[PDB]
């Protein structure tokens, strides 16, 4: 951010770029290091009532894998066809 | 400080000739930095 | 409370000191032996009794998230006080 | 005629429709020669047929890639090409056989 | 409900209708099918079906499962069949996912799958090198991970942790030597299970 | 108790391969030395040989005999190819290992170990 | 949605032609990357002056381990052992008794600081903030015994950094 | 094609274990004891099998416990005592087996607590 | 042919008349959660952590003390019988002390157990807790009575396994307290086996104080030998020490206890 | 044919020559074999996460991602809608951290050494996002089961949008040393030509699939978080060859500077870990005052959350490849069995086939394309 004028403008020339506008070394425009205390929200189980824990237990409600065919018509596949990709309208080509 | 300066090189530290009895004129350790100042120094506060 | 054994070797907090014949205090021979000088025992003991008026008081430590985690103590016992189990201040009650 | 399929190495086919038609009539005369009840027999005919029925009607290759749901026609070539391969692999195997052996009691059970 | 994770019964309905299909179509090798309650499909095979039930998998027109994701193996030691042979599959026409199961113990070998998938070459290598399990008309079967020389299968599950070998450089010889391990602390076995039952739909009869 | 075999039917086959690694390690043995430039004698070399082929004189399955082989096999094939390194090829040996106790009284004084 | 990187077709007019001519005998994409550099050797280089500044961190990094205490100098740990428990490399070994006035402490502390990775996950265990990852990450060693630290090099560390320590926690405990 | 082995199974020469640790070694099959300090008992259903116990010392440096016994924290999980047993057959292991312990039913009668002529009866609640 | 049939979540066991809810459950391998309960104790039922729905039945009945009558379907793990659960042990926390990790029991707890199994995760009691004074009952036996959570095993066994009288409840209410009212020593020779039986932390050994954690040990099964007993016991060390002995149940010999000397 | 043993992560090739032609390649790997798949065997679910941290040790959080995901899937829990964006969001800046790594080091390899310095102090600025967040530059374990370790602290965003607005000029400029440049296109155009159907037989994945035109892409088709909210593009090689590879990395490090973009727009609040005790520790604030709480924080932290028996195959669409985890649970609170699917295994056992009818110097360029580190290929 120091660079005299002439040098700044030798190698904005040498790369063909505006490089004044987009530098890779950092000066103010970074956040201070010191911040104001956080307040942070807390999640849908903080409920004084309404919430019982049978009633939000995702553990309890696995259950074991469904035997489908043990030992002891139209064909399917195990999904549909997968769907054509379409071409990209921001940039098809590079 | 000099804020003037990229982002790293905005603060830094002139270490002491001497302490607690070696010669550190020549042979300066980033450990030489008390905790105080270490915070400040590198950065995890903006408050000296 | 650093004291020295007759050997010479300072004695740690946890009572732990090298005996007269044991080889392995040859480790410090031209270096040091570690030993933290601030006792938390004898820094504790240095506090003073905190006079309440209630039979129950609670203790967090100081310092409320930064603390322990908070204990109600009982001060019925008039022959002693009531001691935090996580940092060690005492309480007692008054009158 | 597509420059290219864009996938590497799999080359145009100038000529689709009849290259499909000849690999599915194929897979026709192998399934054949497998039993008449076997599973693989009637979904293979079935799904066989159903993809011969859409050459024959879609001349227009755009559209006929559309209704087959299969990628581009090279690709619905080779997997036709797949399918007649495995078809003779199925003859040598006989898969349609009763089980061969039946597991230790406990071999699928899970937790221990 | 916010914590709980969503049911697909679309794809739970998908799997198991495909699962049926695999086992009307190869009867002679599937000995169970199973959709777990995430909506992963496994098939379990015996073992003399590895190369037909990976090739109809992979060529019908129906499955096209092109890509061989994984091959692993676990050890189960009160199994008599000790070693759980597991392949893991993905169809990009279908954009689906199986996985083919099946056994062997200490010496009973399992025909290689490389014919199948060349990925199969090194994963068959692994399981070898780390649980023994040999692999038939492998084009190049050897160990992989293992130092070379090593004694042992270490994934087995009474292989211990720690080996019976450690090395260190030798003065005397100069070179590097292996001897018995000795640890100047051993590994710290933790009892970590509750004594208390946590999921009753697994229960087991008593 | 019918079980599918690995390479061999019997133990007279499998005995069969056994012999044919057994000639390929000894005539093994003397490049061995060579290339790794090792401090053994061949005597040495094809003593130990004998020795790691003896003890499992006591096999009576051509399963096991079966694998014993197949791992025979990848241990000279590390070994021609020159995969092994001079540490690899002496580790056979133990020449860094004290010669532990064996009778009771020499077991009992150093320690409680059968 | 999907783009292509590489599908073009060079146009064969002669303007074009000799437009890819010129390029391949007068070398003209090669001195356009001289250009580059060129440019780079007249940028103000990125390099700070270490020692005498140091790179930038953040209240939670993570260094030298602590043990710490009360304002009162008691200390924090109660020998609870959920660090040692939690410990993915069992670098912790505590060993406990009660205090000469019933206190419940440890009699050992130690870290193996090379077993350990520095993961955290000890602090985040301790509840009563007495194990803590430190600001300190210059303290490499001659020899591999100086870093096995017991419960008196743990303390000491403690009392060392502790003005440091508090202020990084003041800064962050709301965040856990 | 199959082929007839009558052998016992054995793979002690295929597993890698060092001799000692085959010969010398003694396992012990067992359903563990409840834990005494808790009612849970979801901590007795499988079988377990671990080896003999062996020195353990204290390290000069730091007074860490050393070790040398490889298998002193190898422990099995089986769901019976004969795939335990079976397990420690083919490996050479010489093996005691212990046999499930039990509680045996108890009759439990909340009425029996206020007997009129029975020394059943509690004198508090 | 005495038998008579329940089901258990809907499968049928024949069970002798006069045998419990719980009991009925452990039959099919389904452990009723409890704190009051112990089976060589006699029943209490006051913990009420053992409620359970009975189909078709509007009331929870307390497992461990109520009879099964023929033809009851037991709801081991029906919405009623969580929604019980949740709130006892929610009653059971509202007063408890936060000494999970000064306290010697944490690690194997049965608190900390089933608040894990069968309790919500978290707590909506706003109010302070209850603090009680701590009783001396010997030097062997240490009690932080805080803890307890009123269960009165300690009561119970004292007084039908010991034969020893001194231990009762004094006071009312939320001010109940366990203990012996006046100032004594409950030194008896199976004394011991009150720290074993205690849910929680109230009752621990006082050798033992503060010295390991119960998932760092490995237990031996061994043999005592301070009698001719021969009661079996658990021997728990921790890298190369013997830091306490447990009692190991064998219903011919000792049961689950030990004598002090033993411990 | 002449037969060389090279190499002393760390790699031992023995190749067999032919003049200047490698007639066979032979990996030999193991030689950063660290037994992490039997170790975490001994750990608790959240003792063995940060194990995935050093597998891939160039995508960390894109490696407990795929870990986290796979333990979440066995539990039947899900992470809150603010934990999931902040894995996508650290999921692209760790996709742009490996593809400079790739691609830097790429073109080191085989002489072109100023792009890397450029690039690292790039490199540099996000490794002080992950301290931010984690205190650690690298193996930051802060994707867990449930959600992140802690939110974002304030301040972050605005300097990664400042980084990010900055980005794509750095990515010019590696190009006009790169792109255009005869000498790297001599070395890249036509090495190491891989077909469609060879690469899907051979089990490779991510851009070793798309260089060769194959449309896949796990984010777009078995979409995991919030990759389903995002707009993005999937870069599609014509040739199949280790120039097509490279152009489709530099390609998606653009691709996810666009899906940066939308992720720090569309960050919304709420807590970071899924409100459920009994799987994620509570806030320390309610560890030290409620009974509920600080018994669920004891027992996280000792015996961990028991995990319901099954098992799952998880994958992502890593920055290397599909990266997957078969893990396999028996009801306790620490995993049975957890194999790592590593992309790198499978596109290194190709290496022989690709170099098939090269010269030794392509050897290094078909390497590099593959991006191979060794901690995912040995575990
Ligand atoms: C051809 C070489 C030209 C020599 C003159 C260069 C010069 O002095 O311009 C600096 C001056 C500052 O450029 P900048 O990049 O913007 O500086 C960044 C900050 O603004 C800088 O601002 P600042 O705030 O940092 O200013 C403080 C700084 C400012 O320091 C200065 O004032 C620079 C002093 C450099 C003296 C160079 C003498 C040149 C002698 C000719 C022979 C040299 C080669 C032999 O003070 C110092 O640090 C001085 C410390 C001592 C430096 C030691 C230099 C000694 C070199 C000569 C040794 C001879 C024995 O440049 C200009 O203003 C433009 C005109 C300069 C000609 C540019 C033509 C391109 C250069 C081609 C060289 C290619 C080879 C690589
Ligand atoms: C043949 C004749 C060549 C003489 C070389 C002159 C070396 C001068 C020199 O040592 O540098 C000063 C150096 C500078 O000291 P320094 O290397 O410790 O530098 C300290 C500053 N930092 C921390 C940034 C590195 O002096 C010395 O190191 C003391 C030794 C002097 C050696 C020459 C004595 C004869
Ligand atoms: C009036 C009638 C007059 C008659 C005479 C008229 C003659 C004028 C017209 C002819 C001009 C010819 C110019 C001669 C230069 C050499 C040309 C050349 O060979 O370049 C091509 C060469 C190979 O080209 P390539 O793309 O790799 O492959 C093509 C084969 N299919 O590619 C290369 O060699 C590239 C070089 C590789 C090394 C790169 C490093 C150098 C880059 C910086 C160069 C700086 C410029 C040098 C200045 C020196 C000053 C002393
Ligand atoms: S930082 Fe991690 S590895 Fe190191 S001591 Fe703490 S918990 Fe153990
Ligand atoms: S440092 Fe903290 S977690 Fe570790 S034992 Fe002490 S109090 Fe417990
Ligand atoms: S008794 Fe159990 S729940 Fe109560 S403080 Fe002790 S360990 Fe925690
Ligand atoms: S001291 Fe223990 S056993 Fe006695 S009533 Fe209280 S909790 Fe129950
Ligand atoms: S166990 Fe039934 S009320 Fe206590
Ligand atoms: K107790
Ligand atoms: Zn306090």
């Amino acid at each position: 951010a120091s660079a005299t004028r002439f040098i700044q403008w030798l190698r904005n020339w040498a790369s063909g770029r505006d490089l004044q506008a987009k530098l890779q070394l950092r000066y103010q425009e970074i956040s201070k290091r010191t911040q104001p205390p956080p307040k942070l929200p807390v999640g849908p189980s903080h409920k004084l009532s309404n919430n019982y824990y049978c009633t939000r237990d995702g553990r309890r409600e696995a259950m074991p894998p469904s035997i489908v065919m043990s030992s002891q018509k139209k064909a399917v596949s195990p999904a549909p066809p997968i769907k054509r990709w379409e071409l990209s309208q921001d940039e098809p080509y590079l | 400080e000099d804020n003037k300066q990229f982002f790293g090189r905005h603060r830094w530290v002139i270490y002491t000739t001497e302490m607690n009895g070696k010669n550190t004129f020549w042979d300066v350790d980033g450990s030489m930095v008390p905790p105080e100042w270490h915070r400040w120094l590198h950065c995890m506060t903006d408050d000296p | 409370g650093v004291r020295t054994s007759p050997t010479g070797e300072k004695v740690t907090h946890t009572g732990q000191v090298y005996d007269d014949g044991d080889y392995r205090k040859v480790r410090f021979v031209g270096r040091q032996k570690e030993v933290n000088e601030n006792f938390a025992i004898d820094l504790i003991a240095e506090q003073p009794v905190s006079q309440v008026g209630s039979r129950v008081i609670s203790c967090d430590g100081g310092g409320g998230a930064l603390g322990h985690p908070r204990v109600y103590i009982n001060l019925d016992k008039e022959t002693k006080t009531g001691t935090c189990g996580y940092c060690g201040l005492q309480f007692r009650q008054q009158h | 005629l597509k420059k290219t399929t864009g996938l590497v190495g799999l080359a145009v086919c100038e000529t689709p429709h009849e290259r499909l038609k000849i690999l599915y009539t194929k897979i026709l005369d192998v399934l054949g020669h497998i039993p008449k009840n076997a599973a693989y027999r009637k979904y293979t005919e079935q799904i066989t047929n159903e993809k011969l029925s859409m050459v024959k009607a879609e001349p227009d290759v755009k559209k006929l890639e559309e209704r087959l749901q299969g990628g581009q026609i090279e690709e619905v070539i080779l997997q036709a090409e797949n399918e007649l391969s495995l078809a003779r692999k199925m003859i040598q195997w006989k898969p349609w056989e009763p089980l061969v052996e039946e597991p230790p009691a406990s071999q699928w059970k899970w937790p221990i | 409900r916010p914590t709980v994770r969503p049911r697909n019964d679309v794809a739970h309905k998908q799997l198991s209708a495909f699962g049926e299909y695999v086992a009307e179509i190869l009867p002679k090798y599937v000995q169970q099918v199973q959709v777990s309650c995430f909506n992963e499909l496994e098939i379990c095979i015996h073992p003399d079906g590895v190369i037909p039930v990976l090739t109809f998998l992979r060529d019908h027109s129906n499955a096209q499962f092109k890509s061989l994701a994984d091959l692993t193996a676990v050890d189960i030691p009160t199994r008599q069949n000790r070693f759980e042979i597991v392949y893991n599959l993905l169809s990009l026409r279908f954009n689906s996912r199986i996985r083919v199961k099946t056994y062997t113990d200490e010496l009973t070998p399992i025909e290689s799958s490389v014919p199948v998938y060349k990925a199969a070459n090194w994963y068959e290598r692994e399981i070898w090198d780390m649980f023994g399990v040999f692999f038939a008309n492998h084009p190049d079967l050897r160990r992989i991970l293992t130092d070379y020389g090593f004694e042992g299968h270490p994934f087995r599950k009474d292989f211990p942790l720690s080996g019976y070998v450690e090395l260190r450089y030798d003065d005397e010889v100069k070179r590097v030597v292996a001897e018995p391990v000795e640890l100047a602390q051993e590994f710290r076995k933790f009892d970590l299970n509750s004594p208390w039952e946590a999921f009753p739909a697994y229960r087991q009869p008593p | 108790t019918s079980v599918k075999p690995i390479f061999s039917r019997d133990m007279n086959e499998a005995k069969r391969r056994v012999r044919e690694l057994y000639r390929a390690w000894y005539r093994e043995v003397p490049n061995t030395v060579h290339l790794f430039q090792l401090d053994i004698s061949v005597k040495q070399g094809r003593d130990k040989v004998r020795e790691m082929f003896k003890k499992n004189a006591h096999i009576t399955d051509p399963r096991v005999v079966d694998l014993l082989v197949i791992k025979g096999k990848m241990e000279l094939e590390e070994t021609i190819k020159v995969w092994k390194q001079r540490t690899h090829v002496m580790r056979f040996f133990h020449e860094t290992e004290a010669p532990r106790p064996k009778d009771f009284l020499s077991k009992f004084y150093v320690g409680h170990d059968p | 949605t999907y783009k292509y990187v590489n599908l073009r077709e060079p146009s064969m007019d002669m303007k074009s032609v000799t437009d890819r001519a010129a390029q391949t005998l007068l070398w003209t994409e090669l001195i356009r990357g001289l250009g580059m550099t060129l440019s780079y050797l007249f940028r103000e280089p990125a390099t700070i002056n270490y020692p005498f500044e140091k790179g930038p961190l953040s209240p939670r990094f993570r260094g030298e381990h602590a043990l710490r205490r009360y304002p009162s100098g008691e200390e924090r740990c109660i020998a609870c052992k959920l660090c040692e428990a939690v410990c993915p490399a069992q670098a912790i070994t505590i060993e406990a008794e009660p205090r000469a006035d019933g206190s419940r402490r440890t009699t050992r502390y130690d870290i193996d600081m090379t077993k350990c990775i520095y993961c955290g996950f000890c602090q985040e265990a301790c509840p009563v903030d007495a194990i803590v990852e430190g600001p300190n990450f210059e303290f490499s060693t001659e020899t591999h015994e100086e870093l096995l630290y017991n419960k008196e090099k743990l303390l000491n560390n403690g009392d060392k950094w502790e003005a440091e320590i508090a202020a990084n926690i003041q800064a962050d405990y709301l965040y856990r | 094609q199959l082929i007839t082995v009558d052998e016992k199974l054995d793979i002690t020469t295929i597993t890698g274990v060092p001799e000692e640790h085959i010969k010398t070694r003694k396992a012990r099959i067992f359903v563990p004891a409840r834990n005494n300090m808790q009612s849970g008992v979801n901590n007795t259903k499988k079988w377990k099998m671990e080896f003999d116990t062996r020195e353990r010392w204290e390290n000069p440096l730091m007074g860490w416990a050393s070790t040398a016994d490889p298998l002193s924290n190898l422990v099995l999980t089986f769901s019976t005592k004969e795939d335990a047993v079976a397990f420690a057959e083919k490996n050479g292991w010489s093996y005691d087996v212990e046999e499930r312990k039990v509680p045996k039913p108890k009759s439990k009668s909340y009425g029996a607590n206020f007997s009129w002529n029975k020394r059943t009866r509690v004198s508090t609640k | 042919s005495n038998l008579i049939e329940v089901f258990v979540d809907g499968q049928s066991v024949m069970v002798e008349p006069g045998t419990t809810v719980l009991q009925a459950c452990e039959k099919v391998g389904m452990q009723i959660p409890r704190f009051c309960y112990h089976e060589r104790l006699s029943v209490a039922g006051n913990c009420r952590m053992c409620l359970v729905e009975i189909e078709k039945a509007p009331k929870v009945v307390a497992a461990c003390a109520m009879p099964v009558m023929k033809g009851w379907n037991i709801l081991t793990n029906s919405e009623k019988t969580k929604k019980a659960r949740e709130g006892v042990m929610e009653f059971l926390l509202a007063n408890h002390p936060l000494d999970c990790p000064i306290c010697d029991q944490g690690g194997e707890c049965d608190l900390q157990d089933q608040s894990m199994m069968f309790g919500s995760d978290r707590s909506r009691f706003l109010e302070g807790k209850r603090a009680v004074e701590d009783k001396n009952i010997g030097p062997l036996v240490k009690t932080i009575m805080t803890r307890c959570i009123q269960c009165t095993r300690c009561i119970r066994f004292a007084s039908e396994i010991a034969g020893v009288d001194d231990l009762g409840t004094t006071g009312r209410g939320n001010d109940m307290q366990v203990g012996t009212y006046i100032e004594k020593m409950f030194m008896s020779e199976l004394s011991g086996n009150i720290i074993d039986i205690c849910p929680v932390g109230a009752l621990t050994s006082k050798p033992y104080a503060f010295t390991a954690r119960p998932w760092e040990t490995r237990k031996t099964e061994s043999i005592d030998v301070m009698d001719a007993v021969g009661s079996n016991i658990v021997v728990s060390t921790r890298t190369g020490e013997v830091m306490r002995i447990l009692p190991r149940m064998h219903e011919d010999i000792n049961e689950e206890w030990i004598s002090d000397k033993t411990r | 044919n002449l037969t060389l043993n090279f190499g002393p992560g760390v790699l031992r090739l023995v190749m067999e020559l032919s003049g200047e032609m490698v007639r066979k390649c032979d990996p030999h790997i193991g030689l950063l074999h660290r037994g992490t798949e039997k170790l975490i065997e001994y750990k608790t679910y959240l003792q063995a996460l940060p194990y995935f941290d050093r597998l891939d040790y160039v995508s960390m959080m894109c490696n407990e991602q795929a870990y986290s995901l796979a333990v979440e899937k066995l539990l039947n829990i899900r992470p809150p809608p603010r934990a999931q964006w902040i894995r996508v969001l650290f999921g692209e800046i760790t996709r742009l951290l490996n593809h400079i790594m790739a691609v830097t080091t790429h073109a080191l390899d085989i002489g072109a050494m100023t792009p890397f310095f450029w690039m690292f102090e790039e490199r540099e600025k996000m490794f002080e996002f992950y301290e931010r967040v984690s205190g650690a530059r690298m193996h930051a374990a802060y994707v867990r089961p449930g959600g992140v370790h802690q939110d974002l602290p304030l301040g972050l965003m605005d300097d990664i949008y400042e980084f990010s607005k900055n980005f794509s000029l750095r990515i010019d400029e590696l190009e006009e040393m790169l792109t255009n440049n005869r000498i790297w296109r001599n070395r890249t155009v036509d090495i190491g030509i891989v077909t469609a159907e060879d690469a899907l037989n051979y089990g490779f994945s991510g851009v070793m699939l798309r260089g060769s035109g194959i449309q896949w892409d796990l984010r777009k088709t078995q979409p995991y978080d919030v990759y389903d909210q995002v707009e993005f593009d999937v870069p599609i090689g014509s040739r199949g060859d280790c120039y097509d590879r490279y152009l489709c990395r530099v390609e998606e490090m653009r691709q996810s500077i666009r899906i940066i973009s939308q992720c720090l727009n569309k960050m919304p609040p709420g807590e970071i870990k899924v409100d459920d005790a009994k799987v994620s520790p509570p806030k320390r604030a309610e560890m030290k005052t409620s009974m509920e709480s600080l018994i669920h924080h004891f027992k996280l932290y000792t015996e961990g959350y028991q995990v319901p028996p099954g098992a799952t195959y998880t994958a992502i669409e890593a920055p290397k490849g599909e990266f997957g985890v078969y893990l396999v649970s028996d009801g306790s609170s620490r995993p049975y069995r957890c194999k790592i699917k590593a992309p790198g295994f499978a596109h290194l056992a190709g290496l022989d086939k690709m170099s098939k009818g090269h010269m030794l110097a392509d050897v290094v360029a078909i390497i590099g394309t593959q991006d191979i580190v060794f901690g995912e290929v040995d575990r």
